[PDB]
């Protein structure tokens, strides 16, 4: 029946929710605030639960629907796009990568690449970050190269203007 | 033509 | 200042209460002010009675009788202003008395059930649905009756039409095609126009002889005698003619339907239908429509007269039976009341629908309250009408006038059932009958023209929507002060004359004096003049009546002038025209701009916010003044007190002025001295030159208010907090963000400043690997939130004047779901005149400011006073409104003579009277000049020389005398100002009123570099802050196609809008000063190819030699 | 136009009208059966090489046909162009079945690309 | 690389239906609420139509550009952004055929 | 011709038949998807009906639905019209409806698209302006030539880099008067196009050199007010930008105003002393 | 060149007991003509407070 699959339990749940809302419409003259529905429903029903269930109960909408003066308005032209780097972002990635790449070279290809690859290449482990050399040399070059890198970048201000 | 009637007729 | 008014046509009756249409309709509609005892039972009470007696008898057990007693609605849930502060729909509560009967002993009466919250009307005539004041516009259509129109394609003979509205309810037509058939159609198929008369009881002999002895067509009626020889059997035979395969036996069931109740309308038994009858055709009515259910034998005093008139219309002159559809006596106007009452009864039916089901559901007798009534229908129904009806619109308060008019408009389109989009030209033209009933100038200059228009001055909807217009009676050569509001139809039976007829009182003065019989101009004698026009004003609308010398202005441009007023924006400095028509007073008064004094007394306190007046009756009341309110279109509405402390007020005198009133008179724009000549190019097609001086004095200046709004939404990622915290860069921007979160009142906000702050979460569900490293490098512990904060949208903002925040514990407000809290920000801004602005006189001269000149060098008169605006002449010949050139001339007089005048519509000032005042002005102008010590210039004489060689001044007279002549002509000498030399040849100048037009959102010159993109279509889209791209239409394409603009077109199709990979590399390239790249394939193309692929077809691009090539860069090859 | 003040060079109307005659009719076949309406120059192509380069004079007898500017375009070489205005549905169906190679010439078809 | 000089519409061979496709949509499973992810094999599956994220994979075994043209060992994802997710085609395998209404109901039934 | 029969239904891409989050949690999906499910479910139920065992009537019954379904995605309405459940008796857009439609694909593929470097404001007569140029609001020029300016900012001391140059201009109060001097320098010899409401002939779009100016209005020359049917009672003209060195080349070579003086309709000039000029020259 | 009402924050406000609105008053001030006698006075702040 639905586009967004809903197991049999949620279904009966929704029927119960509906039925209950019916008995509640019976006398108030007030379309029940989600307080009544919780009560009348039973054991563990609360406002967050009902607002959630009726939110799933609403079937979707035709992404393509006649809008405004239905002369020729199809709903889906108005939704923007998120993954796509609007020009502004493509420009970002260019300088960012070019300058990040310039700093990465003039440095020791040691603890810089460790943290560059550990952070920018795979997933986000100080100890498990460096090859054979233990933690002491990691923190040693990480924090000393990371700061010489930041403080000379403070001189030739290129990065300061937060690319983000 | 129209689909319901035909099957209804069909098995009925 | 003094006032002198010129024309004398004794205005016999004052103009009617301009909103009577909107006010009275809703009054009769809902007769609630008066007990159910009072007789007016139309509308609500009527719609109620209409569907209340619910008879449900047998299918199981029944005998249901639910009956209506009295309708009563009384205590408003909340009040007007509260309804606008809080999002609220001001509606009165209604619950009528109900009692359901039983076939078993017992009648349970469950007194009240409040179903349906129905909106109420403001004393002005406008509503308050949701936040904004709304208006219900009237409509027009074929008034339910019966007419005979010429047949479609065959030149031969015409056919009959029986029109029964509501929709459900037959639509009959009688047509005769003699080779052997007659045609009467209800839903569609045909049959003989006699099998029916037989059924009712009309036999071949009595019928044919009495009806058509004089009509030989009687022969087609007695033709199929075989069936005409069996009465009641004809009843079953027609039943048979209808087609389902129905039971022959159904005693008197279907005959009932085309009989008494439903289908034939249940309107008024005596007028809503019987009017169209006795005058047009036939004579009587035995129940509203063809109705009876007493003996099983039906009576039809309507079925025979229709054919009677067809035999009559076809055979000569019983009268001349041809119905011009567009006659207003055929076309009816739906006042608000009817529009609401209909939606009210539609709901009553929806209600009555569900209740019938519950006459069976309720176990035993206790079923009165909840068992029969559910308020769900009535609510949705009525509610849908005031909020979604294509009829109920936003109020048009760009200034009182504008709104008021928007409250008295009559539109075509609407219900969808009446005149829609298709049909037009016959309707769209100004029909003959449109006289005094509809303006012929008012309709909207645009695609939808003539279908939407406001009525006229004295036009009034009588009993049923038929615009009547007042015409006074003239018995013999005697004219009366008595007036008859005549229907469109009756107007034709008489010989009517125009008001311009020289009158001595009751005596007509010229033998051969104009009159117009029926849409035809006819020179009639004083002895034939039956009736006379009531006024020149009644011919047009209010909106139009405000134009000075309408008389000398082309109806075409006069329209412009009338719609221009509707766009008038309220200036902090109002000004009434130097020359008025006569209704400025009445407009402000009847509209609800200024506040008038109820009864006589003295003034107590005169605050800037209240005038507590003391009436002589021993009472005193405080009159609040809407200080600074937000008009739907963002124009200021302030009431400025004009009365000092302790002042004896006359009943009905202005205590304070309306948004746009000077002294109880309508005032918009501001009379300004104007020269009417060409300047460099500054005023070339329709450009206007303005003197800086106009801005020195706060003359054209106006206050605006845009109400920015932002919501704290609940995302599953975490609530969007509204806090002074703006995560990434400065406190400089946080200054005006004084209150934690909100912006401080009185703060000057420029584009790009935070109006309100808010914090939402960064990603959709997951954090960021790369952003993880950066944060860590300079400060890992970084507020993992996102700046989503209401900012000042490009364009403009002013100083914040009011703010509203609704948090968690809601008082009595409606917070939408998901909506945690809302934050309104009212901003205000002074809009001083500037080059981009457009101003236009009441005549139609519309135009934009092209240059603001330094008082230093603009045209200056002999005495140092300079001109404010210089209008191009050229814009006047083509267009044909000399009325403006007439205004400027009276204006010049009013300048030196320090006085305003009132020039009626067509009766007003005359060319000699103006030359007379100009004569008086020459003495103030030049008289003081004589005494102050000096005479005439070398320049003044020089221009005289060139002026006599022209032909403006009588050669041989003295300069002093010559200049008078020249002045009387309306023009005076002007010196350059830049050179000080004169402008060879006199130029006219004077006091012309000019308004400033409201700036739309579009005005905000858009301009977009890069921005969002639609989701499905990859073309640029704007909205909130990014402007949204302009459309490159085919017409534009061709324009480039014509040119050798190859790339430029490519770009427009690729790089600029759809080339996904294109635009991106495009930007970057530009950024790196790279000569933009060569276009990749457009997404329009790809979207297509696949759309196409989605269907069996295969579209494959090919090479030089027929071989593949690739559009989808690398994504289509598999895996 | 003249009667209305406008003074437009004949040239333009000519260009148009010509296209109302880009097609004719067939009555003496060679490659494709007789009753067919096809582009006049496209036959001047057939007849030309059928009598000049390849022998066997199989005269392609045609009959000058006049068709309305609407129809002239309604049916043309490129289906792309035809998909636009007529019956997007039919235009394709046929263009498909026949394996149509839209040589891009003309601005409407080559713009879509 | 070569200029597109000729476009051509031609009929679809069922074998070509499958040539353009990836996987077979075999179940009416849009997206299941709890995780706004593609349900099972259904209409949105990542194998059938493609991954939904930049240069990265679904699980993340390979995440940048160095190896831009290779696919993941335990899960299949070759990348350049989600555009591939809007250009790729999937197909349904019909039980007993049916025919195109586009060829059966045009005035001249091209099959009739 | 053996292909006209269908046994393998191509399915349209996914992002082309989105599933999207709206407000409160509303979602939005291409109508195409409800049609696909139709088919998939029927195709599946068919399989399972064959396998379970097969009573003729029911197998055809399904086969029928199946068929109908296969129509639906392809083209809806040719034979009956499919509906989303009670809410909108609306034809779910069929792929067909996508291509043709009231406002479909090839169709709107020629109605228009939105240019990325565009603008539009009210126009106002520019009497001193020469045919050659046009007055363009600097405020507008800024957004328009944004990227061209950014880089130019970097070539001068005004900013260190792009991202910088960007934030430098994100707010109105932050612009150093040095930026205008940069923009005014970027626009040196570049030109833009101006359009009018109905573009009726090729001169409905003309190219000119911008001379940056204050305020909101766009200064247009009087002589070309005749090519574009533009009068000054609120007429607004759009404005576009030639990005490639080529697009600019053509634009200013064969599309600039002062080069197309004589009409294509008649060898008569269209650059004629219109209204006010004659009146002057005549007197 | 500038004005400071003590309880008023923006120009579009209204002061109780005061018939005129801020904007009307600031307008009236533009009407005010003062005259200082020597260069030493470039910017003079005039003060005024009245009640009841
Ligand atoms: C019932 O609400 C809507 C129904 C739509 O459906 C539909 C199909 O049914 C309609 C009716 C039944 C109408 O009777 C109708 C009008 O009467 C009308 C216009 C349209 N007028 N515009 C056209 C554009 N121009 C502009 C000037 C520069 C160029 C462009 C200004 C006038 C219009 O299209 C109409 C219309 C429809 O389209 N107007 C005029 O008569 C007029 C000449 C001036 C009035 C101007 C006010 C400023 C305006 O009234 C405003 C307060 C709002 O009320 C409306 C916008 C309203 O929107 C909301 C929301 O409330 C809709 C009418
Ligand atoms: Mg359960
Ligand atoms: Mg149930
Ligand atoms: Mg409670
Ligand atoms: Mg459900
Ligand atoms: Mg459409
Ligand atoms: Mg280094
Ligand atoms: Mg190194
Ligand atoms: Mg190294
Ligand atoms: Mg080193
Ligand atoms: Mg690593
Ligand atoms: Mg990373
Ligand atoms: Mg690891
Ligand atoms: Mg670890
Ligand atoms: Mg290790
Ligand atoms: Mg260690
Ligand atoms: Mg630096
Ligand atoms: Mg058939
Ligand atoms: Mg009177
Ligand atoms: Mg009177
Ligand atoms: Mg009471
Ligand atoms: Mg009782
Ligand atoms: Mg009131
Ligand atoms: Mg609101
Ligand atoms: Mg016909
Ligand atoms: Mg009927
Ligand atoms: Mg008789
Ligand atoms: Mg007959
Ligand atoms: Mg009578
Ligand atoms: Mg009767
Ligand atoms: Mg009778
Ligand atoms: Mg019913
Ligand atoms: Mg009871
Ligand atoms: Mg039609
Ligand atoms: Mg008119
Ligand atoms: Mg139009
Ligand atoms: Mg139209
Ligand atoms: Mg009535
Ligand atoms: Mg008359
Ligand atoms: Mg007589
Ligand atoms: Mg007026
Ligand atoms: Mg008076
Ligand atoms: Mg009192
Ligand atoms: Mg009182
Ligand atoms: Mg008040
Ligand atoms: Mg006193
Ligand atoms: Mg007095
Ligand atoms: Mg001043
Ligand atoms: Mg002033
Ligand atoms: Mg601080
Ligand atoms: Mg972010
Ligand atoms: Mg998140
Ligand atoms: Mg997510
Ligand atoms: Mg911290
Ligand atoms: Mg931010
Ligand atoms: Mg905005
Ligand atoms: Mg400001
Ligand atoms: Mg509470
Ligand atoms: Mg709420
Ligand atoms: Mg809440
Ligand atoms: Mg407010
Ligand atoms: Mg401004
Ligand atoms: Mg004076
Ligand atoms: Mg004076
Ligand atoms: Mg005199
Ligand atoms: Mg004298
Ligand atoms: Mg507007
Ligand atoms: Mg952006
Ligand atoms: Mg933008
Ligand atoms: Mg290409
Ligand atoms: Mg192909
Ligand atoms: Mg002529
Ligand atoms: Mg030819
Ligand atoms: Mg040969
Ligand atoms: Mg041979
Ligand atoms: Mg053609
Ligand atoms: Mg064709
Ligand atoms: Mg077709
Ligand atoms: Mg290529
Ligand atoms: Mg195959
Ligand atoms: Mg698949
Ligand atoms: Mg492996
Ligand atoms: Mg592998
Ligand atoms: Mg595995
Ligand atoms: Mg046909
Ligand atoms: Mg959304
Ligand atoms: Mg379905
Ligand atoms: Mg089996
Ligand atoms: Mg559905
Ligand atoms: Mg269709
Ligand atoms: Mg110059
Ligand atoms: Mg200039
Ligand atoms: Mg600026
Ligand atoms: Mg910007
Ligand atoms: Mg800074
Ligand atoms: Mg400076
Ligand atoms: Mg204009
Ligand atoms: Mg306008
Ligand atoms: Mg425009
Ligand atoms: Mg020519
Ligand atoms: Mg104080
Ligand atoms: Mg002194
Ligand atoms: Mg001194
Ligand atoms: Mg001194
Ligand atoms: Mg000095
Ligand atoms: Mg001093
Ligand atoms: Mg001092
Ligand atoms: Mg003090
Ligand atoms: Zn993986």
């Amino acid at each position: 029946a639905r586009t967004i699959r809903i197991p049999v339990h949620m279904v009966e749940t929704i029927n119960k929710l509906s039925r209950t809302a019916r008995q509640l419409q019976q006398e108030l003259g007030r379309e029940p605030t989600y307080e009544e529905i919780a009560e009348a429903m039973g054991p563990g029903w609360d406002a967050k639960r009902v607002e959630e269930t009726l939110k799933i109960a609403q079937e979707p909408v035709s992404l393509e629907t006649p809008i405004g003066d239905e002369k020729d308005s199809f709903y889906g032209d108005f939704i923007p796009d998120e993954h796509l780097p609007s020009p502004v972002d493509a420009a970002t990635q260019s300088l960012l990568s070019e300058e990040l790449e310039k700093a990465l070279s003039k440095l020791s290809e040691r603890e810089a690449m460790v943290l560059k690859l550990r952070k920018g290449l795979i997933d986000g482990e100080e100890v498990g970050a460096f090859f054979g050399v233990t933690r002491e040399r990691i923190r040693q070059i990480e924090n000393k190269a990371l700061r010489k890198l930041k403080y000379h970048e403070s001189r030739t201000r290129k990065l300061r203007d937060f690319l983000d | 033509k129209i689909s319901t009637s035909d099957p209804v007729r069909q098995y009925l | 200042m003094e006032i002198k008014r010129f024309g004398r046509i004794r205005e016999v009756i004052p103009l009617p209460p301009l909103t009577e249409i909107q006010v009275e309709s809703y009054r009769r509609a809902l007769q609630a002010d008066v007990p159910p005892e009072k007789r007016e039972n139309v509308g609500i009470q009527a719609a109620f009675r209409e569907t209340f007696p619910i008879e449900e008898e047998d299918k199981g057990k029944g005998g249901l009788v639910l009956d209506f007693l009295e309708y009563r609605l009384g205590e408003p849930p909340f009040p007007q202003d509260e309804c606008r502060e809080k999002d609220l729909t001001y509606q009165a509560p209604l619950y009528a008395r109900l009692q359901l009967i039983h076939k078993d002993t017992g009648l349970i009466k469950e007194d009240e059930v409040f179903l349906g919250h129905i909106p109420l009307m403001t004393e002005d005539g406008s509503f308050i649905i949701n936040g904004a004041d709304r208006v219900i516009v009237s409509q027009i259509h074929r008034s339910p009756g019966v007419y005979f129109t010429p047949d479609p394609a065959r030149p031969g003979r015409y056919i009959a039409s029986i029109i029964p509205l509501p929709k459900r309810g037959p639509w009959i037509d009688l047509e005769v095609e003699p080779n052997g058939v007659v045609s009467m159609k209800v839903n569609k198929r045909k049959f003989p126009l006699v099998l029916l008369l037989r059924v009712l009881g009309y036999d071949q002999e009595t019928l044919a002889r009495e009806l058509g002895a004089y009509g030989e067509l009687v022969q087609g009626l007695m033709d199929e005698s075989v069936f005409a020889m069996r009465p009641e059997e004809a009843l079953i035979r027609l039943f048979t003619l209808l087609r389902p395969g129905d039971p022959p036996k159904r005693d008197k069931a279907v005959a009932y339907v085309y009989g008494l109740i439903a289908d034939p309308r249940r309107y008024d038994l005596g007028e809503a239908g019987r009017y169209k009858a006795e005058e047009k055709l036939g004579i009587r009515l035995s129940g509203r429509t063809l109705a009876r259910f007493e003996d099983g034998e039906f009576k039809d005093e309507v079925f025979l007269p229709t054919l009677r008139y067809l035999f009559a219309l076809t055979a000569g002159v019983p009268g001349h039976e041809v119905d011009d559809i567009d006659h207003l006596g055929n076309r009816r106007i739906r006042t608000v009341g009817e529009l609401m009452t209909d939606q009210f009864r539609v709901g009553l039916a929806r209600l009555a629908r569900g209740v019938r089901e519950r006459m069976l559901m309720g176990s035993e007798d206790s079923l009165t309250p909840a068992k029969l009534v559910n308020s769900r229908p009535l609510e949705a129904a009525i509610r849908e009408f005031f909020s979604r009806s294509q009829l109920s619109q936003f109020k048009d308060e760009t200034n009182p006038l504008s709104s008021l008019r928007h409250k008295r408009r009559i539109s075509a389109l609407g219900p969808g059932g009446l005149t829609r989009e298709r049909a037009g030209f016959d309707v769209r033209d100004v029909h003959r009958t449109h006289y005094g009933r509809i303006c012929p100038v008012e309709t909207p200059e645009g695609a939808n023209i003539g279908l939407i228009t406001s009525l006229a001055a004295y036009a009034r909807v009588d009993e049923l929507g038929f615009i009547r217009t007042p015409y006074r009676r003239v018995v013999g050569g005697v004219v009366t002060d008595e007036v008859v509001y005549m229907t469109a139809t009756e107007e034709d039976r008489y010989t009517i004359a125009q008001a311009n007829t020289p009158l001595e009182g009751n005596r007509i003065a010229a033998e051969r004096v104009v009159a117009r019989r029926k849409g035809e101009p006819v020179i009639v004698s004083p002895e034939e003049v039956e009736f006379m026009d009531v006024s020149p004003k009644q011919v047009f609308s209010v909106n139009t009546n405000l134009i000075p010398f309408l008389e000398h202005d082309d109806a075409n441009r006069a329209l412009m002038g009338s719609n221009m007023q509707t766009q008038a924006v309220p200036l902090i400095r109002a000004q009434a025209p130097v020359v008025m028509t006569g209704l400025e007073e009445r407009v402000v008064r009847d509209s609800l701009a200024a506040l008038y004094a109820e009864e006589d007394g003295e003034v107590a306190k005169v605050d800037g916010n209240r005038i507590v007046v003391r009436y002589e009756d021993g009472r005193l009341v405080e009159y609040p003044l809407r200080r600074f309110y937000r008009s739907n279109q963002g124009t200021a509405l302030d009431q400025r007190p004009r009365v000092v402390v302790g002042q004896r007020v006359r009943k009905g005198d202005l205590l304070a002025d309306g948004p746009a009133s000077e002294n109880g008179f309508l005032a918009l724009g501001q009379n300004v001295l104007v020269a009417i000549m060409p300047f460099d190019g500054y005023n070339f097609e329709d450009a206007i030159v303005i003197s800086e001086e106009l801005l020195k004095r706060d003359f054209y200046t106006s206050i605006h208010i845009e109400r920015y709004e932002i919501e704290a939404r609940d995302t599953k990622l975490g609530p969007e907090r509204i806090t002074r915290d703006i995560p990434h860069l400065s406190e400089a921007a946080l200054r005006d963000l004084d209150e934690e979160g909100v912006v401080r009142i009185g703060a000057e906000v420029k584009p790009g400043d935070i109006l309100v702050g808010r914090t939402s979460f960064k990603g959709e569900s997951e954090p960021t690997p790369e952003e993880r490293l950066l944060r860590s490098i300079f400060g890992e512990k970084a507020r993992d939130v996102k700046d989503t904060s209401l900012r000042v949208p490009p364009g403009e903002g002013g100083i914040v004047v009011r703010t509203v925040r609704l948090r968690r514990g809601d008082p009595g407000v409606e917070l939408k779901p998901g909506v945690r809290e809302v934050v309104r920000v009212y901003v205000a801004q002074k809009r001083k005149l500037q080059v981009g602005d457009k101003l236009a006189n009441r005549h139609g001269n519309k135009g934009v400011v092209a240059k603001i000149l330094p008082v230093e060098d603009m045209p200056h008169l002999p005495d140092g006073t300079p001109v404010d605006v210089i209008l191009n002449p050229l814009g006047v010949p083509s267009r044909m409104n000399l009325g403006q050139i007439l205004e400027t001339h009276l204006g010049l007089a009013g300048y030196f003579l320090g006085q305003r005048y009132i020039s009626p519509i067509f009766d007003g000032a005359k060319e000699p009277e103006i030359k007379e005042l100009l004569a008086q002005a020459f003495e103030v102008y030049f008289g003081k000049r004589k005494g102050e010590g000096f005479g005439v210039d070398k320049r003044e004489v020089e221009v005289l020389r060139r002026a006599e060689k022209l032909g403006l001044v009588t050669p041989g007279k003295t300069p002093e005398e010559q200049l008078k002549e020249l002045f009387l002509q309306g023009k005076v000498v002007l010196y350059d100002g830049r050179t000080g030399e004169p402008i060879e040849g006199p130029i006219v100048v004077g006091q012309m009123f000019i308004m400033k037009l409201y700036h739309m959102v579009e005005d905000k010159m858009h301009a977009r570099s890069t921005g969002p993109y639609s989701l499905i279509t990859q073309q640029p889209l704007g909205g909130k802050a990014q402007f949204g791209g302009q459309r490159f239409g085919e017409m534009e394409v061709w324009a480039l196609e014509a040119y050798g603009a190859a790339h430029t077109l490519q770009e427009m199709l690729t790089l600029k809008s759809d080339d996904i990979e294109g635009r991106n590399a495009a930007y970057e390239a530009i950024i790196k000063g790279e000569d933009v790249p060569e276009p990749s394939v457009p997404e329009s193309f790809r979207v297509l190819v696949k759309e196409l692929q989605a269907l069996a077809l295969d579209v494959q691009t090919l090479d030089e030699k027929d071989n593949p090539v690739d559009i989808f860069e690398g994504l289509a090859s598999k895996r | 136009y003249r009667a209305q003040g406008v003074k437009l060079h004949d040239k333009h109307i000519e260009i148009v009208v010509r296209q109302m005659m880009k097609y004719v009719e067939v009555t003496d076949p060679g490659d494709s059966r007789l009753l067919e309406g096809q582009v006049l120059e496209k036959w001047d192509v057939e007849a030309l090489n059928e009598r000049l380069i390849a022998e066997g004079k199989t005269p392609v007898a045609w009959k000058p046909l006049l068709m309305g500017v609407t129809k002239s375009a309604l049916s043309t070489k490129s289906w792309l162009s035809a998909a636009s205005f007529q019956n997007t549905t039919h235009v394709l169906t046929e263009a498909a079945i026949a394996g149509k190679k839209d040589e891009l010439i003309g601005l409407k078809e080559n713009v879509i690309l | 690389k070569k200029e597109v000089r000729k476009v051509r519409i031609a009929l679809a061979s069922p074998e070509k239906i499958r040539s353009w496709s990836y996987g077979e949509v075999e179940k009416p499973e849009t997206i299941n609420y709890r995780t706004l992810k593609p349900e099972r094999d259904g209409l949105f599956d990542e194998r059938i139509f493609g991954p939904i994220k930049d240069y990265e994979c679904a699980c993340g075994k390979y995440k940048r550009q160095r190896f831009e043209g290779k696919v993941c060992e335990r899960c299949g994802v070759e990348v350049t952004k989600s555009i591939v997710r809007r250009y790729r085609m999937g197909h349904i395998e019909l039980a007993t055929p049916a025919a195109h209404i586009w060829f059966v109901k045009d005035v001249p039934s091209k099959i009739g | 011709p053996e292909w006209m029969i269908l046994e393998a239904v191509p399915v349209l891409p996914p992002d082309l038949r989105p599933m999207v989050q709206v407000d409160g949690g509303r979602f939005a999906t291409s109508d195409l998807n409800d049609l696909y499910r139709r088919l998939i479910n029927r195709n599946n139920r068919l399989k399972k009906l064959l396998a379970q065992g097969a009573p003729e009537i029911i197998i055809r019954n399904e086969k029928r639905m199946l068929q109908e379904a296969v129509d639906a995605l392809l083209d809806n309405g040719r034979r009956g019209a499919p509906v989303t459940n009670p809410g909108s008796d609306r034809p779910l857009r069929s792929l067909t409806d996508i291509l043709s439609g009231k406002q479909g694909r090839f169709r709107q593929n020629l109605l228009g698209k939105r240019v990325d470097y565009s603008g539009r404001s009210v126009i106002v007569v520019g009497p001193q302006l020469k045919l050659h140029q046009c007055g363009l609001p600097k405020r507008m020029a800024l957004e328009l030539f944004k990227p061209f300016l950014l880089k130019k900012m970097e070539e001068k001391g005004i900013a260190p880099n792009v991202k910088a140059a960007r934030r430098m201009l994100e707010r109105q109060r932050d612009i150093k008067d040095e930026v205008w001097d940069a923009l005014e320098e970027v626009i040196h010899g570049k030109v833009v196009l101006l359009n009018r409401a109905p573009t009726l002939h090729r001169l409905g779009i003309q190219a000119f050199q911008p001379v940056l100016v204050e305020g909101q209005s766009i200064q247009l020359h009087p002589l070309v007010c005749e090519a574009f049917n533009a009068d000054f009672d609120g007429d607004q003209m759009a404005v576009h930008v030639p990005l490639s060195s080529f697009a600019q080349a053509e634009a200013r070579i064969q599309m600039l105003s002062a080069h197309n003086l004589l009409s294509p309709a008649s060898g008569e000039p269209l650059a004629k002393p219109s209204r006010d000029i004659i009146l002057g020259l005549y007197y | 060149t500038s004005v400071y009402i003590e309880d008023v924050l923006h120009e579009f406000s209204t002061i109780p007991g005061v018939k005129e609105d801020v904007v009307e008053i600031i307008l009236n001030l533009k009407e005010l003509v003062v005259r200082f006698l020597n260069p030493s006075l470039q910017t003079v702040t005039l003060l005024l407070k009245a009640e009841g």
